[PDB]
């Protein structure tokens, strides 16, 4: 029975219709996951195939891929692998198992974030706010210890300790790392996640439109051209009477 | 006075069914080749520095 | 350091009228809460409203102001 | 029988028409048609719109009616007792 | 139990009879009837002079619909103007089944 | 018919049910719909088909495959949404086809109606199962609800639940049974489609004016075919426009959440178009009451032709009833938004209000009105 | 055709493509086949259908499901074979239909 707050709508690089994603921040925001969210929340669904779309050179992310993986491979010739090899591989999960996952976070179940944007209502500003907002417990409230008070959380208490502060990290660029920037630099990343085709798919939009304005007036011409006769009728009642 | 292209073209193409259909089959080829190309910029000219086509110039060929 | 634009922009918005306005209600609540917090009374309700219009201001500003 | 032949009996009607090439696809389309908008748009609008307006009120009416009902607990009972 | 109010009724008629386009659109009360199988037998008994002049309107009538162009408002049909010509012949056939049905009971 | 390519194969003689089908002069775009309907049906057939290829129903695995579908499959993403994004459009294509029905009251054609009736009833049930396929949470519980709604039958209800289930749960059988049905089913509908057309070609088309147009008719092949050509593609636009720019707009159902049998979402509503029916479920406190309320609620359509009392057909010449007609329209549109909300009291009463309102509109008012007009009009 | 239940729905008029279809006198059992063919087709349709329910195609798993089918499914075993054992029969139903064809050389049509 919390008043459900809604995030103010922010402009974005992608916000507008034809507005695209910018990979520069996407590259950075990856590192964040490479740094932070690999703690608990996973993303299982994307191969290392990102390469050039996130601008990664074939070698760049391949060699980047190489370090990520590396587990066993010697069980009586039955294996998996160390050192992924190709890009098809996915991320190691920080937990093998919800049992292993939840207990580690002590009753909390970190969700997989792959599509989570499309899950939660209200787009990215949901999280960016949820990133931003942490408030001082009001007078007359208490929390479960792990739960940390943000009105953005639905029950407004979350076991997630605020990860982001100004310069949690250093970006790949060397850009000065800032709580908001570090936060805002990621907000493009998952927005990309659920829809890799996003950038590409918009092409058809402009493609179809100019294609579209073509034919309709054309059709609209033809139709009338036929109907030109019917609406041109005359009638004459000239009875022999 | 000379016949405007239509008078010509009709006598040229639209009259004979194939001929009529022929250039129709012809026009699209160069068209889409021209069409696909010319439109992309309009998309792209708007979308600048946000894509590795622009971005990866920062790091591409090292 | 780096100070952010983020919290930087906060104070200019919370400077605005309705902010401190409800922010007073926060006190008005909490003030009444203060001794009476023995009773169920809690101010979470109000602060939402405060923050509600707060960032709508912040909306138009710091996104453009960040990188 | 044959769909058109045996339809009905009709007497002493006459019809007049042209090739479509004889005329244009826009015989004063704008000029002539634009007035027609009204006589149809006024015709039903008497009969149709108002019910929705009532709805739209209810939309805000009940919402507002809803809103207070929960949104503020320190309303009927303020946080005093 | 109405006399002055009777006079006071006809307006709405005359009004309502103007509130349905066919008075503007050139019809009558007769020609707008839903189809009845008796109307068949009814239409049978119509002489052409009556029969035909019914017809030519419909032909003229529908045509405007395609173009949505309503007749010049003066030439619109009028409330005083009426003809029931259809109904009286309609009336006969009705009774006919009644009689038959009545006999047909027992 | 000398050397006519119609009769040379006997087959094409049948094909003369179209070319020379006579047709009425004045026709709203509102008669595009009948032909418009079949359009969606086709375009669908392909989409779910090629989609059917890479997808598999296996209770553990199935949903996972879908992820694979929009991502690693050639153009997998455009396709999923297509089959989906047609669906609602198709339904809006539906009601309109109905919509024309009463506004001109063409239901005078008798069993044809009843056909048009049953034809529909299957269709909605279809995608219902179709909606299970994504295996989302909302799917899961939504599935879980309605069968649990079924059981209330006084004596025999019980087994039929676990009979349709095939167990105590929502598990494999419940699913993969349907992946047959949600698939096998629509064909028979297509088979049915032609039948619904046949009867119409007993009598020929109806008009706007409630007036037999027989004095004038038109060869179909040249003309309405054209207006079709227009009317057809127009659909595609929004259909293709929604899909790309704002795909998830009508994708209001949010769950790609792998369905947790234990966990329950904060909210369960069926997808958009059910909801008024679903809303009416809430109304009756009697759980059984709402059932005979809900299912019957649509069955009313069968009952309409019984209540035509007037001496002229098309509404457009009876102004009074027309009000009711619209009056009913929003009333439907009303129940939506109420249905579009949870079970708090201000809505509840409001919801409780329009229910009995609803029937009165159709069941009494409509038949009541025309009588007086006859008397008013001296009939 | 006065009050004949053939024409009352227009549909059953079509149904008079059968009742009153004239037919030749001397006819071998060898003309049963044409009608005989469709028989298999129907009976099949159900079998693979209910079979389709419990079966699933997944390259790793699929075959396993079948084992489950003839064993733990209600009467699962009778059903599998049915759909199968119709098949060859149906084919032998086929060629015969052809067989009649040339022996009387009816292909004149
Ligand atoms: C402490 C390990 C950890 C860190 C580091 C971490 N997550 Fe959190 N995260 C969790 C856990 C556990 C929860 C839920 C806490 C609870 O349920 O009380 C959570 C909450 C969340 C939620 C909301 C809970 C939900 O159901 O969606 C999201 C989204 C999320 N994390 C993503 C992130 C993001 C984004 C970051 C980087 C800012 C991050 N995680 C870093 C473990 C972590
Ligand atoms: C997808 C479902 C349907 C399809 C494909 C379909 C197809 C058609 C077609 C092609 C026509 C001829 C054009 C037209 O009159 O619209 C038609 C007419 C009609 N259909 Fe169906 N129809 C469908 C659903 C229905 C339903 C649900 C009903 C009734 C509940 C119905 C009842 C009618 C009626 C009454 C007509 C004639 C309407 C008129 O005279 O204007 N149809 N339908
Ligand atoms: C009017 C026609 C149809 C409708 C309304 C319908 C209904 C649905 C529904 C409700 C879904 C799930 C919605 C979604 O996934 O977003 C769906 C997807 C699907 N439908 Fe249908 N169905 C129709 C015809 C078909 C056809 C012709 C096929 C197969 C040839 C089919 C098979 C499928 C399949 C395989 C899917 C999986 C794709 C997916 O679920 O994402 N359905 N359809
Ligand atoms: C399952 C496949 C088939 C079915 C269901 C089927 C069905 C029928 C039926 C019901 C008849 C009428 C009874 C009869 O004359 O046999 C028939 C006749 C015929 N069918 Fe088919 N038939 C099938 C396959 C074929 C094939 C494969 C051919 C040719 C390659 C064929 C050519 C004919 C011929 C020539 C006749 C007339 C034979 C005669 O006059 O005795 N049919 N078929
Ligand atoms: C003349 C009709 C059909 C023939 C000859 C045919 C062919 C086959 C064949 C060759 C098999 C595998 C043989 C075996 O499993 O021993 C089979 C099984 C199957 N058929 Fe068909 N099919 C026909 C119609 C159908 C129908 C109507 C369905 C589904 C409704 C269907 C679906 C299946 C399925 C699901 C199986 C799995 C059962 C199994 O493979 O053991 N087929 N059918
Ligand atoms: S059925 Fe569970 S609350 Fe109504």
């Amino acid at each position: 029975s919390d008043l459900e707050l809604h995030p103010p709508s922010y402009p974005w690089s992608h916000r507008g219709l034809l507005s695209s994603l910018d990979h520069t921040s996407i590259r950075r925001g990856f590192q964040v996951y490479k740094q932070v969210c690999s703690s608990c929340h996973s993303m299982d669904y994307v191969a290392y195939r990102h390469l050039v779309g996130v601008c990664y050179t074939e070698d760049e992310a391949k060699a980047l891929a190489e370090e990520v993986e590396v587990q066993d491979g010697p069980n009586e010739d039955g294996e998996m692998f160390m050192r992924p090899g190709k890009l098809s591989d996915y991320f190691p999960k920080p937990y093998p198992n919800p049992e292993a996952a939840r207990a580690a976070n002590n009753g909390a179940l970190p969700p997989d974030l792959s599509y989570i944007v499309r899950a939660r209502h209200g787009g990215e500003d949901y999280v960016f706010s949820l990133l931003t907002g942490y408030c001082e417990p009001p007078t007359g409230v208490s929390l479960r210890e792990g739960l940390y008070f943000n009105p953005y959380f639905p029950g407004q208490a979350i076991g997630m300790a605020p990860p982001i502060y100004n310069e949690v990290l250093e970006f790949d660029d060397g850009t000065p790392a800032t709580m908001s920037q570090v936060a805002k630099d990621v907000c493009t990343f998952l927005r990309w996640a659920a829809e890799p085709e996003h950038d590409h798919r918009k092409r058809m939009g402009l493609k179809m439109l100019l294609m579209m304005g073509l034919l309709l007036p054309l059709v609209y011409a033809m139709k009338r051209h036929k109907w030109s006769v019917l609406k041109s009728r005359k009638l004459a009642y000239r009875p022999p009477k | 006075v000379a016949p405007t292209l239509t008078a010509r073209l009709y006598s040229l193409l639209f009259r004979r069914t194939s001929t009529f259909a022929l250039t129709i089959v012809v026009g699209a080829l160069f068209f889409e080749r021209a069409f696909d190309q010319g439109a992309d910029a309009i998309y792209e000219h708007i979308n600048e520095g946000k894509l590795w086509k622009h971005i990866k110039h920062k790091y591409e060929n090292k | 350091e780096l100070v952010d634009p983020l919290t930087t922009v906060r104070e200019q918005c919370e400077q605005l009228e309705k902010c401190v306005k409800a922010r007073e209600r926060l006190e008005l609540c909490d003030e009444r809460v203060s001794s009476r917090s023995q009773t169920e009374e809690d101010c979470t309700e109000e602060l939402l409203d405060f923050l509600h219009a707060r960032d709508h201001c912040v909306a138009h500003k710091l996104f453009n102001s960040l990188k | 029988g044959r769909q058109f032949g045996h339809l009905t009996r009709v007497r002493h009607v006459i019809t007049y028409s042209l090739s479509p090439f004889e005329q244009r696809a826009f015989p004063h389309y704008f000029s002539k048609g634009i007035p027609n908008v009204l006589r149809r748009t006024r015709a039903c609008i008497l009969r149709v719109a108002p019910p929705f307006v009532a709805f739209y009120l209810v939309y805000t009416w009940g919402t507002q009616e809803f809103e207070k009902s929960k949104r503020k607990n320190p309303a009927a009972y303020e946080n005093d007792r | 139990a109405v006399s002055a109010s009777s006079r006071w009724l006809e307006g709405i008629r005359k009004w309502y009879y103007n509130a349905a386009g066919f008075n503007k659109l050139g019809l009558m009360r007769d020609d707008t009837i839903h189809e009845n199988d008796d109307v068949k037998e009814a239409i049978r008994r119509l002489p052409e002079n009556l029969y035909n002049d019914r017809v030519f309107r419909i032909k003229r009538a529908l045509d405007l619909s395609m173009r949505q162009q309503i007749l010049p408002k003066e030439q619109w049909t009028k409330y005083e103007e009426d003809k029931s010509y259809l109904e009286p012949y309609l009336k006969e056939v009705i009774r006919e089944r009644k009689e038959r049905e009545e006999w047909a009971k027992k | 018919m000398t050397n006519i390519r119609k009769s040379h194969p006997l087959m094409k003689i049948v094909n003369n049910a179209f070319i020379d089908l006579p047709a009425p002069s004045n026709i709203s775009s509102w008669w595009n719909f009948g032909s418009l309907l079949g359009i969606c049906l086709i375009l669908q057939i392909l989409t779910g088909l090629f989609l059917a290829m890479h997808y598999t129903s296996d209770t553990t695995t199935a949903f996972s495959s879908v992820t694979h579908i929009c991502r690693d499959v050639n153009y997998g993403w455009i396709i999923r949404y297509m089959h989906a994004n047609g669906a609602s459009m198709f339904f809006i294509c539906l009601y309109m086809h109905v919509g024309r029905g009463l506004y001109y009251g063409s239901y005078t054609f008798l069993e044809t109606w009843n056909i048009g009736v049953i034809l529909l009833l299957t269709v909605m049930a279809t995608a219902f199962m179709g909606y299970v396929l994504p295996w989302g949470q909302m799917s899961f519980w939504g599935a879980t609800v309605i069968t649990n709604l079924l059981s209330a039958i006084p004596y025999i209800g019980t087994n039929l639940v676990e009979w349709i289930w095939g167990g105590f749960s929502v598990d494999k059988a419940t699913l993969t049974r349907f992946f047959a049905f949600h698939f096998i089913l629509p064909f028979i509908i297509m088979a049915i489609a032609m039948v619904h057309l046949l009867f119409l070609h007993e009598t020929g088309s109806n008009n706007p004016t409630g007036i037999s147009s027989d004095v004038d008719k038109i060869p179909f092949h040249p003309y309405y075919t054209i207006k079709d050509i227009l009317g057809a593609l127009l659909l595609i636009l929004a259909l293709m426009l929604l899909v790309l720019f704002a795909p998830d707009l009508l994708g209001d159902p949010d769950n790609y959440t792998p369905a947790n049998p234990l966990n329950t979402p904060p909210h369960i509503k069926p997808e958009w178009y059910f909801l008024f029916a679903y809303a009416i479920l809430r109304s009756i406190p009697n759980k059984l009451g709402g059932v005979l309320a809900l299912a019957f609620s649509i069955l009313i359509l069968a009952l309409i032709p019984l209540l035509h009392t007037s001496k002229q057909r098309s509404m457009m010449f009876r102004p009074l009833s027309q009000c009711l007609f619209w009056a009913l329209v929003a009333d439907l549109l009303t129940l939506t938004w109420i249905g579009g909300q949870p079970v708090e009291h201000p809505y509840i009463t409001i919801g409780q209000l329009a229910s009995v309102l609803y029937f009165l509109l159709i069941l009494v008012l409509m038949p009541t009105a025309g009588t007086i007009e006859n008397k008013l009009l001296k009939w």
